[PDB]
């Protein structure tokens, strides 16, 4: 939500 | 394991963090 | 963490964040205990009153973190769960007795300046350190107050409290598998764990060998940082046989 997106790979 | 509990940026370098001494001092 | 401070870089390199895949959010804290095993609270993973029941594929483990929300490129590592193990006698119905779980990682995580395992106590260390007035340290990215959320990992040091004081502070039934920690109203200082800090470690630095041991797991409380209330922690040493049994049987 407030979190930065992690690399799609994970 | 062998090296558990020894932090690279503190114990492994003989550096103390800012409040670990408060713990030491309570171990009376 | 209520009334704590920002952690230093590398101060708690065993700190793990349990992260929900969708919607992407913090679920709990946790601790790294070797290159493929993470320790947490059972209630982080299973709590039927709240319709909580996560499976391996619901979750990710994020290791080496400082910042709560940021993706910490070149520093954090993100791992998938191979298997979850919850204590077979975890008491979710009543008082969270035996509030402990293990998570096995799909692949071993690489240790670094920011990623390193904490020790689990042996009988002698626990006997020597688990004494009223002795301080441990709790860390997490949970709420800053009992009502916001921190930008970075928070830390607070708290004294173990005598068992009759723990008992008289609540109406919940306290077991030998729990301890409580925190300052008394008279003691002035304050601080506590809070929601979001769940599953994270209560650590002490052994003065015998200057290694950090995880004595507790953040488990439960009534409010956060209330005068006359104390945070409750799963007693790691008491449940050690189950921990080793699991790791020994599932390598
Ligand atoms: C039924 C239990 C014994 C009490 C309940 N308030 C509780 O704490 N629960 C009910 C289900 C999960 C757990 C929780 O919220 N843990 C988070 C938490 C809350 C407070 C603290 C604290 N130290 N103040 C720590 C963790
Ligand atoms: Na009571
Ligand atoms: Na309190």
């Amino acid at each position: 939500g407030d979190f930065e997106e992690i690399p799609e790979e994970y | 394991e062998a090296d558990c509990g020894l932090r690279p940026l503190f114990e492994k370098k003989s550096l103390e963090d800012k409040t670990e001494r408060e713990l030491l001092e309570s171990y009376i | 963490i209520v009334e704590g401070s920002d952690a230093e870089i590398g101060m708690s390199p065993w700190q793990v964040m349990l992260f929900r895949k969708s919607p992407q959010e913090l679920l709990c804290g946790a601790s790294l205990i070797s290159d493929r095993w993470v320790l947490t609270a059972a209630h982080c993973l299973l709590y039927p009153p709240w319709d909580k029941n996560f499976t391996e594929n619901d979750l990710l483990v994020r290791i080496g973190k400082h910042s709560r929300t940021r993706y910490e490129r070149n520093i954090e590592k993100i791992s998938m769960l191979e298997k979850i193990y919850i204590h077979p006698r975890y008491n979710w119905r009543e008082n969270l007795d035996r509030d402990i779980a293990l998570m096995k990682l799909k692949k071993p995580v690489a240790f670094s300046d920011y990623i390193h395992p904490v020790c689990l106590p042996d009988r002698e260390t626990a006997a020597s350190l688990l004494q009223a007035g002795y301080k441990g340290r709790v860390t997490g990215w949970g709420n800053l107050k009992e009502t916001g959320q921190p930008s970075v990992l928070q830390v607070v040091n708290l004294p173990i409290v005598e068992r009759p004081v723990c008992k008289d502070s609540t109406r919940i039934r306290i077991t030998d598998n729990m301890f409580c920690a925190g300052y008394k109203p008279d003691e002035g200082k304050r601080g506590d764990a809070c929601e979001g800090d769940s599953g994270g470690p209560f650590v002490m630095k052994s003065p015998f060998n200057n290694r950090w041991y995880q004595m507790g797991i953040v488990s439960w409380g009534e409010g956060c940082d209330r005068d006359g209330k104390y945070g409750f922690y799963t007693h790691v040493f008491r449940l050690k046989k189950w921990i080793q049994k699991v790791i020994d049987q599932f390598g």
